[PDB]
């Protein structure tokens, strides 16, 4: 993707994550967890949705239209109208293939925005508490119990409760 | 773990995915895909929501003509006319210059509706019938039409007769002109050698002088008829004008004054399924926006496109 | 505020903005939207910079016969002849086999320049005129036509007559032949009873027979015109050679050689204006790739399409 | 957008910004104040100006045609005429719309990314003086009087002559 | 330097780049680009590996007609049937009614297998031979034509022939109708005066009347000929039916039953390199997607655009 | 391009880069030199070609179609068979002006992306011991002779052997 999260600087997918497109995977000291991020996830479905609502939308209702096949050759006419049906096909074809290329490149990069979306979202929540790791992890430097990985799951993690903490142990002062 | 608590995030994925196309990838693999090329059709033509009218073993021309297995066509209506490539020829041998334009014409008006009009020819015998179109198992002949010939005095006067559109609807006139083999066959029938037909309203006229000659032998005979078409526009009449070889109209068929409907020439049965949208190899249901089925569809349809794939990414890259 | 100076960054917002259409959203929300599709359009067509000649009761066919209400049509030339739905025949009632040809050739030419040319008919008449083509208030007929007919002495010999394009332009020669009502109507004037018309080039040739039959009565008269057309390329040349029933032509219209003009039929009125683009409901002054005016549209035109409006956003997301 | 910054970090836009697309707001110990942006505003007022300029380009000047209009039913060549017209008209019609919804999407994505560039610059010229508070906000370790403002604005902030200072608050050595 | 290492990320770039159009910008420089519109033709038509026929002196239907310059066209099999604009008739002068047909039928069927049948026609002479039709320096005519007129003995009686389609193939059929200059040169060739030929199958009958009358001279006449022609499924038959004026044929050409060729019209000599797209202004050898030579092409081609450029980029931006 | 890094925070490219698209430019105390980046460079020639394999797959063979010049004027038939001609040639060239603009457009962010993601990997393997200078260039703040910063290229620079090193450089402690 143009981000570099998926297929990128996040080595792999979860096998495991069933309950969401996104999600989080902490260790703590007592012990190790996975849940889903509800409001990435969502926000990808509906973006795809939307792609989705836009083909399924059918407008192309014919009655009375040409010949178009013939048991023999009859000359000038019967050339046209094979040429016009020929010229029609090719370039519906044209349109579906491009269409589908457009779209799924978009796809990629939309799922790929995402997923950068939401470790952006976590690193300016930690502010100064936590470290990069470079694979979308981060090294949080305070102990974090449960409740505190929950408050960084669902955006209520006040990062100047842990502030003095963190800096001294990511700095040693 | 050193002791610093990591909260890693991540994305999901599955053992194996579908493989789409990009821009910049002919195939890379996504968690899922959505097929947009429909390939699968029902064996069988759905007779709602559209309605359907099966020819059976009438063309949709011989069955305005009114030929012998055609009457369950009397009072037709149909968006699409289903007609079958087992039709087959069952009355007088007969051609159609530019037939596809009457049979689009009938096709495309939707209904047989045809409204009888008494017609006084003068002298002239009428209702003549032929060998070449048994009815039951006797002489018969089109039933739209009136195959006028020589009194039994051996008159063909000039014929001459006039009918006014006076009502609210085009009407439809369908005509002909016998080309008998020989000329003591014209002679014979007609009395008058070189006859003469004359069609005409206030801005058009089509005219047609017979030709004789010897034909190839179908069901009995070697001379032909070829049919003609006349519409009479609300206000405009027609005149008919002969001195033998007209088969004369017994009246004219209704035109709806919007012509929606359409004909699909097709060996699929009729079934009792539910579609809008029909090809010649059955209907299809589906949802998705293309086709690789058929050229020629009907109604509510996908676009007939080339490829027999194409597969729309619906999630992320899938990397197991 | 704790005095630690804040700096932050934004983006302006309105409040309420311009719904548009992307790939994933139906409608969202936006600052600034253009529309793309023209609707409007001027209730007159524009005089400028496109050339416009008004038929005005006279059709473009009727224009190049010369019939009675069609003298201001002499020497025109015209980018789009506008032809009007109330133009009505004001002469000699007749058909032209392949007539939306003939008006396709003559709107596409551009012009009426007509070339007098002095054919050297031997014996019969000429000059006739007729109470269906009334001219003042006196029988008349079309201008570029010369319906012969039989001598004083009952005489119509065979004309055979030649003219050389050995000029610089291609010419079109329009002509007709007359089908009588009934046969003593063709000996009456014309004496031979079938009648011939042969008219031929180096490598072309149509030939044509009358029809003899009683038509609808049309001003006064149950007979009818077959107008047919020829165009002789320079160093190629046009023979005439009938016994009877020719409405011969008095010259030739000259082509031009890049046929770039067309017509509009059309009811609306010209005006004073200016625009380069013409439909059948008036001309349009817009910018706009798009409109769902009509179909029917000449001149430098948005392309026409189905949707009534689409929006092209010119800005970000409208967050108020 | 892909890069989620509007209708993202940056949480609305600012109805009293009105000589700019983008700007700047601050609060310091001299007062509040807002001003726009010129570069970020005129990279994307030019950018949206050149599609504007591909489409109103008019290039489809057509004189002879065909009838597209019958007063009644003819047959075949009809018939052929009628489909020809109609199928132009479909395809034009299918690509006005995906052409709106390319055209949109992009569009969108284009002014997001340039909120989200001219953030970037920003945090770069602040270097360690700074930190991102989460919302498209910076909050400053130094004092900064009206000059050091403007300074950030256009450009010529100097970060190491406040950097000790500021390192110094940040983390209380 | 102060001492801190430094590392620095960055791209590479050229003195000078290649501008391409983006949707935001009309020219914007980038590193490399590709050119997608193809320009360069070859001055050559190349001969492999599509079969091409050169028709050289000899058109396709006067080819299909057997004239004198033709005889390297019989047993002919081609992809593309090169036609010069240069070609002549050279034999009696004729028209073709739906002309286009004929040789497109012709063109795309692809080849020239004539299947010699013997007709038996009964009194008339036979191998008729004329002035306007030399072969080597002597009177001749269509190699594939038979043209019957009036015996020694002022007979011409009602020929009345027959050929069965029992074989595997559709076979065509070409036929004529004399056009006589005068009544007197009518009954001087072939007795009775009004001609008359029909020819017919099960489904199909094509009957007509011969046109007397004065033509242009050309190669020493004023009479024509007017070909015609008729197909024969397998299982059908075909019946010539005459009393004058009949140009009888000499057999049948075979049709393929998959018909892939065509005909190509142009002055372009055929060299000796290797290409499968042609135009009519000769061939081309390109990987381009497009290209601006010419409307008219035939292979596996570039598509048809209008831009003389359309360039493509393959790097990234060029900021030197 | 959407990312601001070719043409945006890297104010020019290198000419005397031959050997890549992309790559590192560096000065310690040893010297300076510059080298190739293999792995991004390779990843947009990829998908460049990518694209090129997309067009150069022609698919359009066609032998009997209709006439498409005429020496005189006909009628009704000619008139068609020119508009049915004339409206293909208009929808084809429509098509490829289309086409080029939005693969040009793509391209450019493409290489864009890979600017910026290159420069993203180089500072999360830096982690704390570098800063970011504004330019695409990164202050390290522990001495790295060459063997160091051929680690830094190669993916393999363990920050964690500088670390004491660089944060008390960067901080003063
Ligand atoms: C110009 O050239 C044409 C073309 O060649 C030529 O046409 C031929 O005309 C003859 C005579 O008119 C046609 O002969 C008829 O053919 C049919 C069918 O033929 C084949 O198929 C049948 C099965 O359907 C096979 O069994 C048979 O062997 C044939 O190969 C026959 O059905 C016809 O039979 C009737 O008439 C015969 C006399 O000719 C009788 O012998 C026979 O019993 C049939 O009797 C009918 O007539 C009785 C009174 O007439 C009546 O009481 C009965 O009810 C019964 O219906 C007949 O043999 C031949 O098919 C034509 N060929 C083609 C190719 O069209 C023209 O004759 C010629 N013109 C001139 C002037 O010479
Ligand atoms: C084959 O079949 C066709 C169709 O039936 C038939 O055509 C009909 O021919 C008759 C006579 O030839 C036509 O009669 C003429 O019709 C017009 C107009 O008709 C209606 O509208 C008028 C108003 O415009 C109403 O007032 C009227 O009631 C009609 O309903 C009349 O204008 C004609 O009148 C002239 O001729 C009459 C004699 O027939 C005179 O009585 C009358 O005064 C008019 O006289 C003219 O002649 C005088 C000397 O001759 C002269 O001094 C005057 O200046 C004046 O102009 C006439 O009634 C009828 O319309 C045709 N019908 C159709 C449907 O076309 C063919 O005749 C028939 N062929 C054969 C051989 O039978
Ligand atoms: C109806 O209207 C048409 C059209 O106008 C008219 O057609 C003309 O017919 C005449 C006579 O049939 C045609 O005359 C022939 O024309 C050619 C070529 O003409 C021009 O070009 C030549 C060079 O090619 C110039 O030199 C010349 O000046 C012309 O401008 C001539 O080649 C013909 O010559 C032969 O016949 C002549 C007698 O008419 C002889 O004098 C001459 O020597 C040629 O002799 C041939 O015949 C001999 C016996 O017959 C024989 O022994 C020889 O072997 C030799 O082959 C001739 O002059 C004229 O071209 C037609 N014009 C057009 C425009 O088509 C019809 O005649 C008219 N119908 C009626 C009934 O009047
Ligand atoms: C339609 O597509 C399917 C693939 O889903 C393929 O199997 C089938 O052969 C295609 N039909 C035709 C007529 O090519
Ligand atoms: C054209 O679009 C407008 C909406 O802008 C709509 O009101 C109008 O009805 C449309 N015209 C037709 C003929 O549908
Ligand atoms: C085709 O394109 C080239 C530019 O590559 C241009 O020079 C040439 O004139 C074009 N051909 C025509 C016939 O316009």
């Amino acid at each position: 993707g143009l981000f570099g999260a998926i297929a990128g600087f996040i080595e792999n997918g979860w096998q495991g994550l069933i309950d969401g497109w996104y999600g989080f995977r902490h260790q703590n000291a007592e012990g190790t967890g996975t849940a889903a991020d509800l409001k990435s996830t969502q926000t990808a479905i509906d973006q795809i949705n939307g792609k989705l609502n836009r083909l399924i939308e059918k407008t192309n209702e014919k009655y009375h239209q040409i010949e178009k096949e013939f048991e023999q050759v009859e000359g000038r006419i019967q050339d046209l109208e094979k040429y016009v049906e020929d010229t029609k096909i090719d370039l519906w074809s044209y349109n579906a293939e491009l269409l589908v290329a457009l779209e799924n490149q978009h796809t990629i990069d939309v799922t790929d925005s995402e997923m950068n979306k939401l470790f952006e979202r976590v690193r300016r929540q930690l502010r100064e508490n936590a470290e990069d790791k470079g694979n979308g992890c981060f090294e949080i430097f305070h102990q974090c119990d449960n409740n505190c990985i929950e408050s960084i799951r669902n955006g209520t993690y006040d990062h100047d409760i842990y502030r003095d903490e963190a800096i001294n142990n990511r700095f040693q002062i | 773990y050193t002791g610093n608590p990591v909260i890693c995030l991540g994305h999901h994925a599955v053992p194996n995915g579908t493989m789409v196309k990009t821009l910049t990838d002919d195939q890379i693999e996504v968690v899922t895909a959505q097929e947009l090329v429909e390939s699968q059709h029902l064996p069988e033509l759905c007779p709602s929501p559209l309605r359907l009218v099966d020819g059976q073993t009438c063309d949709i021309v011989n069955g305005a003509l009114g030929s012998p297995g055609c009457d369950h066509l009397n009072g037709a209506e149909w968006d699409v006319f289903i007609e079958r490539p087992t039709a087959v020829d069952t009355c007088y041998p007969f051609d159609v210059p530019d037939y596809q334009s009457l049979r689009s014409i009938l096709a495309n008006n939707g209904k047989f509706e045809f409204i009888a009009e008494e017609f006084q020819w003068n002298t002239v015998k009428q209702n003549g019938k032929s060998g070449a179109c048994k009815r039951a198992n006797v002489n018969d002949f089109f039933n739209r039409l009136n195959w006028l010939t020589k009194s039994d005095g051996n008159a063909y006067p000039l014929q001459n007769l006039t009918k006014v559109n006076n009502g609210d609807y085009a009407r439809l006139y369908i005509w002909g002109v016998h080309h008998p083999s020989t000329d003591t066959e014209q002679t014979n029938l007609y009395k008058n050698n070189p006859g003469r037909v004359t069609v005409s309203t206030q801005t058009s006229q089509t005219s047609v002088v017979p030709n004789i000659g010897s034909r190839p032998w179908v069901r009995g005979l070697s001379s032909r008829i070829s049919f003609y078409w006349t519409i009479v526009e609300p206000g405009d009449l027609i005149v008919f004008n002969t001195i033998g070889n007209l088969i004369a109209p017994r009246g004219h068929y209704k035109l709806n004054s919007q012509k929606k409907s359409t004909i699909l020439n097709t060996a699929v049965p009729i079934g009792s399924c539910v579609s809008k949208c029909h090809t010649d190899r059955g209907s299809i249901t589906t949802t998705k926006p293309f086709q690789n089925i058929s050229r020629i569809s009907i109604g509510d349809c996908p676009k007939y496109v080339k490829q027999g794939s194409l597969k729309l990414a619906t999630g992320m890259r899938n990397i197991p």
